[PDB]
């Protein structure tokens, strides 16, 4: 029964920065894989990158792409989301959710949440 | 912490398998193990999930009940698989029932902790006799049969084929000891010489092989057959060496059932095994296993979260975008990619299995004589005792998924036969088992010509020649001895000892009795 955290949002000005931290409980976090996916009011989510359980493999959004980076350190049992130069687009609450089991992402069985952050990108 | 693999049920049953090797010498106290294992490990936890499913689908076993499992690495280690088995004692949903492990001397080492907590053990490969003692192990049975009858089986094989004196080689551990020691209990009693017995531990570096290979060669040429109550990577540890020193194809392993027809102890040192005789038991392929297996994909199934790392071993590729993705592979897993190609099947996958029923029908008749009406677990069962699941145990009268009644005896252990194979070659550069004899209730059936087809002699002394040629014992072993002929007036008694005929008497022409001098 792992428990997720999630930090480092807020509110941030056009083509800002801002990291993302998503701490959890308990051992065997190296042994599930780590996904942030974004929701906007209205909208519908939308996954925003992945990291393997064994960390070093990544994958992103289009969107995303060359924008954004996803990083893990499991001896902190964290993982990090780093967003440079984000857009009015980007605003949304953003979880964290760990995933033992999928398909190639974005099909991942996710059967671990978080709490969410909420990230606001002012115009 | 590892990985498990869960299942939900009314009922949760333990397991314990080797999905991974046993750790390196290097990182031994680190509990690192070591490479994935398909046939003891990942083959072997499906068949646990599978056989459970079937077990809630049959209305007739369990009725209105759910069996779930907790399945555990056992890694092949007494370390790694007692402390999962702390992980099952955890708890005091609890553990009812603990299927495996592999190696006897492991499954001591887990029964030890068991029996504390009145927990039922089956074992599917654990063959030692000394897990015979009730007393030492009250809650522990096996499908197999005690290995006082493979032990007896390698005597007959030696017997039959007027082998002497053999060399003696067994993994260092319970099973390899104990079934050693009554290979050499039973040998002796009917006259075979043991040059010399060797043991040593299935980890053991190259220069250890080596070693223990440069020690055989020393009775060299006399004793050619090497009786190897061996599990697994100690034979195919032999083999290596023997392609390292270059002493292949001079001497003849007799192997136990570690090495009963498994392809990954033989694979890439084929030339080096040539005439190998080895014992298997009587476990046919289980048909409903194989349509289960090889359907399975790493993208479907999701219980087994080894499996994952197994598919990326097994094919040598990364899965693209999968959770458990390694990127050690250099090259991507296609989707034509298939678990058909190449399929072997566990050799021991019919004891799996018929455990786990074993353990389902113990249940069941528990069930009944607690709960009759009552369709289900009723306030008898809740909690279920430990000790009258193994009274009900012990007394199961069932029959087995190999269409074969599996009953329980006093010492709980189940009846069993084995298989006698030979690792000959089927053409040129091809090499692979045949089944050459068989062994049950003491009666060995073999094929002779399949065999040879070209002879090998491993006698430390040959017979004297009829005419007057006395035995008489070397410095110091029994089977060595000089033929040494008998005086112009002495008659042969027996082949051991000289008669002399007394005056006016002398040997007829047979030299068997004495005749008066004309
Ligand atoms: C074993 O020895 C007996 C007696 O000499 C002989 O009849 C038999 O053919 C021998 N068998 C083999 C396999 O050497
Ligand atoms: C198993 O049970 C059946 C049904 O009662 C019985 O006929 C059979 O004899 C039993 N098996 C043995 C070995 O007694
Ligand atoms: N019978 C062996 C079990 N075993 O060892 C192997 O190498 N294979 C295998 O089945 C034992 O009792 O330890």
């Amino acid at each position: 029964q792992v428990q997720l955290v999630e930090s480092g949002g807020g509110l941030v000005q056009a083509g800002g920065s801002l990291r993302l931290s998503c701490a959890a409980s308990g051992r065997t976090f190296t042994s599930y894989a780590m996904g942030w996916f974004r929701q906007a009011p209205g909208k519908e989510r939308e996954s925003v990158a992945a990291i393997s359980s064994s960390g070093g493999s990544t994958h992103y959004a289009d969107s995303v792409k060359g924008r954004f980076t996803i990083s893990r350190d499991n001896s902190k049992n964290t993982v990090y989301l780093q967003m440079n130069s984000l857009k009015p687009e980007d605003t949304a609450v953003y979880y964290c959710a760990a995933a033992m089991y999928g398909s190639r992402w974005p099909d991942w069985e996710y059967d671990y949440w978080g709490q969410g952050t909420q990230v606001t990108v002012s115009s | 912490r590892r990985v498990v693999a869960h299942m939900p049920g009314d009922i949760i049953i333990g397991a314990l398998f080797s999905v991974h090797h046993q750790p390196t010498v290097d990182k031994v106290h680190e509990r690192k193990c070591g490479a994935v294992r398909e046939q003891y490990g990942i083959q072997r936890v499906e068949a646990m999930l599978h056989t459970l499913e079937r077990i809630n689908s049959d209305p007739t076993l369990l009725p209105n009940i759910t069996l779930g499992c907790e399945i555990r690495d056992s890694c092949w280690h007494s370390a790694v698989a007692l402390e999962q088995s702390i992980e099952f004692i955890r708890d005091s949903k609890p553990i009812v029932g603990v299927i495996g492990p592999g190696s006897s001397s492991v499954a001591i080492q887990v029964q030890n902790l068991l029996q504390l907590f009145n927990i039922p053990q089956i074992a599917y490969s654990a063959t030692s006799m000394d897990l015979s003692d009730k007393t030492l192990f009250k809650y522990f049975m096996r499908v197999v049969p005690s290995d006082a009858q493979q032990a007896r089986a390698m005597v007959d094989i030696v017997k039959r084929y007027n082998w002497t004196y053999v060399s003696a080689v067994h993994t260092e551990g319970n099973y390899g000891e104990s079934g050693m020691e009554a290979f050499k209990d039973m040998s002796a009693k009917e006259g075979i010489c043991i040059a010399h017995s060797y043991k040593i531990y299935s980890n053991a570096g190259e220069q250890s092989f080596d070693k223990l290979l440069k020690k055989l060669t020393s009775h060299l040429p006399k004793a050619r057959v090497v009786a190897c109550f061996c599990e697994g990577m100690t034979v195919r540890g032999l083999l290596m060496a023997m392609r390292r020193l270059g002493l292949a194809g001079e001497f003849l392993l007799l192997g136990s059932d570690g090495w009963a027809d498994r392809y990954d102890v033989t694979d890439g040192y084929q030339r080096e095994a040539v005439g190998g005789i080895t014992i298997k038991l009587q476990s046919p392929d289980v048909k409903w296993f194989d349509d289960y297996y090889l359907k399975l994909r790493p993208e479907t199934n999701h219980r087994n979260p080894w499996f994952q790392e197994f598919w990326q071993h097994r094919f040598q590729c990364r899965l693209e975008g999968f959770p458990q993705e390694n990127s050690k592979y250099n090259k991507t897993c296609n989707s034509s990619l298939t678990l058909k190609t190449h399929h072997v099947q566990d050799s021991k996958m019919g004891f799996v299995i018929n455990a786990i029923y074993s353990m389902a029908y113990g249940l069941h008749n528990m069930q009944m004589s607690l709960c009759p009406g009552y369709a289900g677990l009723c306030d008898a069962m809740k909690p279920i005792d430990g000790r009258k699941l193994l009274e009900s145990l012990m007394k199961t009268n069932f029959t087995g998924v190999s269409g074969d009644t599996i009953l329980f005896d006093e010492n709980g252990d189940s009846p069993g036969r084995y298989e006698i194979m030979n690792f000959k070659e089927m053409g040129k550069d091809y090499f692979d088992y045949i089944n050459v004899g068989s062994w049950d209730n003491g009666e060995l059936k073999m094929d002779d010509d399949e065999v040879w087809s070209n002879i090998i002699r491993s006698v430390c002394s040959e017979p004297c020649e009829k005419g007057q040629i006395k035995v008489i014992r070397k410095g110091e072993v029994s089977c060595c001895w000089t033929c040494t002929p008998c005086k112009e007036n002495e008659y042969v008694f027996d082949e051991y000892t000289c008669k002399a005929c007394q005056l006016g008497s002398w040997p007829t022409d047979d030299l068997t009795g004495c005749d008066l001098i004309p």
